[PDB]
C-alpha cells in the first residue's frame, strides 16, 4: 500500500543486504525459494512493502544490488537466500574502483549508472505508492560510497520529494580498514548532505564492542554483526510493515528527527543485548528497554552521547506495552538525563510502538538518535583529511581521477562549515542576539 | 429526526472511533455486522437510534461514521477487524501518503488531495439526514492528520452547513508526557485555523486518564485499547440524550448555549465517574452525591490541570441510569455552598444539568465495574490558562531557532502562518485572563482627596 | 408556529364558548420560554378578551438546571407581562423541599 525501494551498493552495502534480507525473509514468512510459507496473515497484507508480487506464490525482492567487482555478487547468488534475487536487479562492473572514491564517481561507476538507472525506473514506474529509497553503504569504501552517492544523486534528480535514508559504516576510529577512509568519507558527505534525508552512521568497533560486552561473544563476525544492525533497519521499517499504537511512516521520523537541514547524522541503537549464558536473569521490560538504549556505552556509534547534547531522538518499540510506560519511560529518562539535552528543543522525544515483535522473542525497541556528539566524528575525519592534503598525500591517485584541487578544497571547507555549526547548536542557549546599551539624558533643551 | 455524523481523523482520531463504535452497537443490541438480533417492529419502531445509524435490507444498521487518515495501515484495521462488516466500504477512507506528524502536508497538499472525496461522502450521509444537528470531529492537537485535515475539514463544513452545530473532540496536550518533538506546533497551527469554527468543543488528556486508569481503575498496564475504552463513556454519556428516554435531555446544541460566556472561551475539560476497581465498586456508596464529589476532584480530571489553580465560569453536568432530580439539586447546592470551589465573581448561574434513565453499560472483556448510574462533566475555566503558557513556553524555544519549520515550508505553508497563529496565542493568553478577572469597576489615575 | 396557531384555531371552532388558555411551560427552558412567549404574544392579538393564563416552572434561587435562566426568564418576563391574565409561578426548589418534608419522600422524582 505504500513502497519501499532498496540499494546494495559495494562489499559492505551489499554483504549487509545480504543479511538484511535474510531477516526480512523471515519476517514475511517467505522462505529462501523466494515463496511464502509463513505463520501469519499479516505477513503477507504487507509482503508488498518490499516486494515484488510474482506469478504464482513467488516473491522477489524491491533490492537493486551495484558494484564494480562481480565478487561479492557472485557470493550472494551462491549465498543464502541467493535464487531470490533476479538475474536483472543485479547491475555490476569487472574493473572496481579499488577503493578510490574518485574512480567511483568520476570515471568507472560513473560509466555504468545510466544502466543501473534502468533497472531502477523499471522498479519505480510499478509501485505506484512509491515513498522512498534507501541504500547501505560503507563510507570510507570506494564503491557504496563513490558510486552510491552519485547514484543517490541522480535518484533525487528523478525523485524529488521522496525520502532518502542512508545507512552508512563510518570509518573506523583509532586504526583504518582503509586508508584513504578520511578523503572517502569527506568527499562521500559534499554528495549526501544536499541529496539524503537521513543519514546513519554505524560504528564497528562499537559493534565489535556490543558483542564481547552485552551479547558477550569473542569471536564476533560480519554475520553476527549484519544482524546487529539489521534490527535498526527492521526497526525503523516496522511500524510501516505491521500494525501499532503509534503507526510511523518513514517521514513520521525523519520530520522529527530533523530540525534543521544539514542536521540528520544519527546515532543508533537497540534493546535488548544480552548473552546466551544471561538472557536467563535481565528482565523483559520497558525501563530496561530504555536504559539500554540510553546507555553511553550502548550506542552502535563512533561517539560517547555524554559529550554532546541530544537535539532529538526517536525510540521504535517492538511488542505489546503498556503505552502509559513507554511514556512514562521516556519522561523518566529526559528527567534523571536533562543537561544531555538541546534545551530550546524541549521534549526531545518521538515514539513509535509496532504490535509486532522480532522472531521468536518477546520485546524489543529501535534508537535513533540526534547528539550533537556526532561532531567527534567529522572533527576526527577533517582533521586526518588536513594532515594528508595539506602534503598530497594520495591525492596524485584521485586528481588522476581528474578531480580538481577545487573539489577536495570545497568538500573540506563544507565539512568544516559542518563542524563549525555543529559547534553553534552545542551547548546552546535561549539567547536572542542583543548588545551592550546605555542611558541617555532627559534634561531636553 | 436528530442525526449525528462523526469524522475520525488521524491515526488517534481512527484508534478512539474503534473504541467508540463498538460500544455505539453494544447500547443497542446491535452486531459487530450490523444486526439487530431481535426486533418487535421489522420496518420502524424503536429503534430510537436512528440518530446514529441509517437503517437498510431487512433492518441492517448502517452506522453513521467515517474514518480517514492517509495511512492504509490504520483504515485497514477498520476493514479487517473485528467489526468490518458493520461499517460502509466508502466510509473507510484513506490517502495516498501519511501526514509525518505535519500540518502543511495536510492543509496545503495531500489533505487538499482527498478533502473532496472526503466533503462528497459527508453530503451524501448530510443529505439522508432529515433532521441534522450537525457533525463532530475526533482528534489529536498533536496529531499530523490531527491537526492538518480537521482545520481543512472545518473550513469547509463551517460554510458548506453553517448553522449547523461544529464540534470537535479533541487530545489535549500532555504536561509532561509527550508522543513527538512536534506536537507544539501541531497544536497551535490547528488553534488559528479552527477555533474560528467550532461552537463547542471538548477535551481530554491522556495523561489524566494514564493516572485514572493507574488510581482509580487501578489498571497496572493501560495499553491505548484500555484508555479509548473508558472515552467511549464520554460521548455515551453526552449522546444519551439522542439515544435514549429520560426526564431532562440535552440536545447537542445546549452545551454551546451553556458552555460558552463567549466565542472564543467554548474548550471545556471533560471528566467522568465514576471509576474504580472490581475491588472499590464492592465497597463504594456510589450515591450521587459521593458521584459529583469525585467529579470535582482535581486529581479526577481527564485535562490535567488542577481546576482551583483556575475559575470556574461553566459546567454541564449530565446524569445518567439511576438518578433523581432532588439528590442531584441536593449534590449541585452541596458543590455551590462549597465557594472554596471556586467560580468568577461575576457568575450569575454556571450549571446545566440532565437526566436520562438509560443506565451506564460497560464492554466485554474486563474486569469492569457495571455500576447503576453515572456522571459526565464538562469544566469551564481559566485553568486551561495554565496550559496554555505552556504552549506559549514550548512554542518560543524553537520558533526563535527556527527548528523544524523548513518541514512546514517544503509542503505549502506561509512562514507568517506559524507568525500568526503564535500571535492568536499571545491573544487567547489575554482572552482568558479578561474574564478570570473579578467584576469591580473603574478607570484612569487619581492620586487627592473627594472627602 | 403558524402551523400551531391554525391547530389552536381548529380547537377554538370546536368551543361553544370559549373560556381561553391555560399553559404549562418553562422560563428556563428554550422553547417553553422562547416559543411560548412568541405564542402567548400572537394569541393576545388574535383572542382579545379571553383570559390567557400560564403556570411557568420558574428559576429557584440555591440551584440551576440551564446557564441562560436569568436571559430567558427575564426576556420571557417581558412578553407575559403584557400578554397574559394570570402567572402562576411553579418552583422546583419548593417542590423538591415539599416532596421531603411534608410527604416524608426521601428520593422525589418529578414524577
Ligand atoms: N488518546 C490517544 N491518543 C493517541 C492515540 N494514538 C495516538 N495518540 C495521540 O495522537 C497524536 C499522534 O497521532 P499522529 O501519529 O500524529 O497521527 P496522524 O494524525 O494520522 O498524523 P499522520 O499519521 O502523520 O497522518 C499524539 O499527539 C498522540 O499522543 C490513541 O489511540 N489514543
Ligand atoms: N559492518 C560490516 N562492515 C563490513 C562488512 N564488509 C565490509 N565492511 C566494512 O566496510 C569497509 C569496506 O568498504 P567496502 O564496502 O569494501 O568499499 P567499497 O566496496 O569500495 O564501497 C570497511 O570498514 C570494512 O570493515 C560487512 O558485511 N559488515
Ligand atoms: N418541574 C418540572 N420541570 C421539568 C421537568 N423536565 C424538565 N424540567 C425543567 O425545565 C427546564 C428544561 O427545559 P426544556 O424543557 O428542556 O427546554 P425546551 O424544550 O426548549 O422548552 C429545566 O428547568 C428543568 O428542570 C419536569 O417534568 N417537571
Ligand atoms: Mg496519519
Amino acid at each position: 500500500m505504500r513502497e519501499i525501494v532498496h540499494i546494495q551498493a559495494g562489499q559492505c552495502g551489499n554483504q549487509i543486504g545480504a543479511k538484511f534480507w535474510e531477516v526480512i525473509s523471515d519476517e514475511h514468512g517467505i522462505d529462501p525459494t523466494g515463496s511464502y510459507h509463513g505463520d501469519s496473515d499479516l505477513q503477507l497484507e504487507r509482503i508488498n512493502v518490499y516486494y515484488n508480487e510474482a506469478a504464482g506464490n513467488k516473491y522477489v525482492p524491491r533490492a537493486i544490488l551495484v558494484d564494480l567487482e562481480p565478487g561479492t555478487m557472485d557470493s550472494v547468488r551462491s549465498g543464502p537466500f541467493g535464487q531470490i534475487f533476479r538475474p536483472d536487479n543485479f547491475v555490476f562492473g569487472q574493473s572496481g574502483a579499488g577503493n578510490n572514491w574518485a574512480k567511483g564517481h568520476y570515471t568507472e561507476g560513473a560509466e555504468l549508472v545510466d544502466s543501473v538507472l534502468d533497472v531502477v525506473r523499471k522498479e519505480s514506474e510499478s509501485c505506484d505508492c512509491l515513498q522512498g529509497f534507501q541504500l547501505t553503504h560503507s563510507l570510507g569504501g570506494g564503491t557504496g560510497s563513490g558510486m552510491g552517492t552519485l547514484l543517490i544523486s541522480k535518484i533525487r534528480e528523478e525523485y524529488p520529494d521522496r525520502i532518502m535514508n542512508t545507512f552508512s559504516v563510518v570509518p573506523s576510529p583509532k586504526v583504518s580498514d582503509t586508508v584513504v577512509e578520511p578523503y572517502n568519507a569527506t568527499l562521500s558527505v559534499h554528495q549526501l548532505v544536499e541529496n539524503t534525508d537521513e543519514t546513519y552512521c554505524i560504528d564497528n568497533e562499537a559493534l565489535y564492542d556490543i558483542c564481547f560486552r552485552t551479547l558477550k561473544l569473542t569471536t564476533p563476525t560480519y554475520g553476527d554483526l549484519n544482524h546487529l544492525v539489521s534490527a535498526t533497519m527492521s526497526g525503523v521499517t516496522t511500524c510501516l510493515r505491521f500494525p501499532g499504537q503509534l503507526n510511523a511512516d518513514l517521514r513520521k521520523l525523519a520530520v522529527n528527527m530533523v530540525p534543521f537541514p544539514r542536521l540528520h547524522f544519527f546515532m543508533p541503537g537497540f534493546a535488548p543485548l544480552t548473552s546466551r549464558g544471561s538472557q536467563q536473569y535481565r528482565a523483559l521490560t520497558v525501563p530496561e528497554l530504555t536504559q539500554q538504549m540510553f546507555d553511553a556505552k550502548n550506542m552502535m556509534a563512533a561517539c560517547d552521547p555524554r559529550h554532546g547534547r541530544y537535539l532529538t531522538v526517536a525510540a521504535v518499540f517492538r511488542g505489546r506495552m503498556s503505552m502509559k510506560e513507554v511514556d512514562e519511560q521516556m519522561l523518566n529518562v529526559q528527567n534523571k538525563n536533562s543537561s544531555y539535552f538541546v534545551e530550546w528543543i524541549p521534549n526531545n522525544v518521538k515514539t513509535a510502538v509496532c504490535d509486532i515483535p522480532p522472531r521468536g522473542l518477546k520485546m524489543s525497541a529501535t534508537f535513533i538518535g540526534n547528539s550533537t556528539a556526532i561532531q567527534e566524528l567529522f572533527k576526527r575525519i577533517s582533521e586526518q583529511f588536513t594532515a594528508m592534503f595539506r602534503r598530497k598525500a594520495f591525492l596524485h591517485w584521485y586528481t588522476g581521477e581528474g578531480m580538481d584541487e577545487m573539489e577536495f578544497t570545497e568538500a573540506e571547507s563544507n565539512m568544516n562549515d559542518l563542524v563549525s555549526e555543529y559547534q553553534q547548536y552545542q551547548d546552546a542557549t535561549a539567547d536572542e542576539q542583543g548588545e551592550f546599551e546605555e542611558e541617555g539624558e532627559e534634561d531636553e533643551a | 429526526m436528530r442525526e449525528c455524523i462523526s469524522i475520525h481523523v488521524g491515526q488517534a482520531g481512527v484508534q478512539i472511533g474503534n473504541a467508540c463504535w463498538e460500544l455505539y452497537c453494544l447500547e443497542h443490541g446491535i452486531q459487530p455486522d450490523g444486526q439487530m438480533p431481535s426486533d418487535k417492529t421489522i420496518g420502524g419502531g424503536d429503534d430510537s437510534f436512528n440518530t446514529f445509524f441509517s437503517e437498510t435490507g431487512a433492518g441492517k444498521h448502517v452506522p453513521r461514521a467515517v474514518f480517514v487518515d492517509l495511512e492504509p495501515t490504520v483504515i485497514d484495521e477498520v476493514r479487517t477487524g473485528t467489526y468490518r462488516q458493520l461499517f460502509h466500504p466508502e466510509q473507510l477512507i484513506t490517502g495516498k501518503e501519511d501526514a509525518a506528524n505535519n500540518y502543511a502536508r495536510g492543509h496545503y497538499t495531500i489533505g487538499k488531495e482527498i478533502i473532496d472525496l472526503v466533503l462528497d461522502r459527508i453530503r451524501k450521509l448530510a443529505d439522508q439526514c432529515t433532521g441534522l444537528q450537525g457533525f463532530l470531529v475526533f482528534h489529536s492537537f498533536g496529531g499530523g492528520t490531527g491537526s492538518g485535515f480537521t482545520s481543512l475539514l472545518m473550513e469547509r463544513l463551517s460554510v458548506d452547513y453553517g448553522k449547523k452545530s461544529k464540534l470537535e473532540f479533541s487530545i489535549y496536550p500532555a504536561p509532561q508526557v509527550s508522543t513527538a518533538v512536534v506536537e507544539p506546533y501541531n497544536s497551535i497551527l490547528t488553534t488559528h485555523t479552527t477555533l474560528e469554527h467550532s461552537d463547542c468543543a471538548f477535551m481530554v488528556d491522556n495523561e489524566a486518564i494514564y493516572d485514572i486508569c493507574r488510581r482509580n481503575l487501578d489498571i497496572e498496564r493501560p495499553t491505548y485499547t484500555n484508555l479509548n475504552r473508558l472515552i467511549s463513556q464520554i460521548v455515551s454519556s453526552i449522546t444519551a440524550s439522542l439515544r435514549f428516554d429520560g426526564a431532562l435531555n440535552v440536545d447537542l446544541t445546549e452545551f454551546q448555549t451553556n458552555l460558552v460566556p463567549y466565542p472564543r472561551i467554548h474548550f471545556p475539560l471533560a471528566t467522568y465517574a465514576p471509576v474504580i476497581s472490581a475491588e472499590k465498586a464492592y465497597h463504594e456508596q456510589l450515591s450521587v452525591a459521593e458521584i459529583t464529589n469525585a467529579c470535582f476532584e482535581p486529581a479526577n480530571q481527564m485535562v490535567k490541570c488542577d481546576p482551583r489553580h483556575g475559575k470556574y465560569m461553566a459546567c454541564c453536568l449530565l446524569y445518567r441510569g439511576d438518578v433523581v432530580p432532588k439528590d442531584v439539586n441536593a449534590a449541585i447546592a452541596t458543590i455551590k455552598t462549597k465557594r472554596s470551589i471556586q467560580f468568577v465573581d461575576w457568575c450569575p448561574t454556571g450549571f446545566k444539568v440532565g437526566i436520562n434513565y438509560q443506565p451506564p453499560t460497560v464492554v466485554p472483556g474486563g474486569d469492569l465495574a457495571k455500576v447503576q448510574r453515572a456522571v459526565c462533566m464538562l469544566s469551564n475555566t481559566t485553568a486551561i490558562a495554565e496550559a496554555w503558557a505552556r504552549l506559549d513556553h514550548k512554542f518560543d524555544l524553537m520558533y526563535a531557532k527556527r527548528a523544524f519549520v523548513h518541514w512546514y515550508v517544503g509542503e505549502g505553508m506561509e512562514e507568517g502562518e506559524f507568525s500568526e497563529a503564535r500571535e492568536d496565542m499571545a491573544a487567547l493568553e489575554k482572552d482568558y485572563e479578561e474574564v478570570g478577572v473579578d467584576s469591580v469597576e473603574g478607570e484612569g489615575e487619581e492620586e487627592g482627596e473627594e472627602y
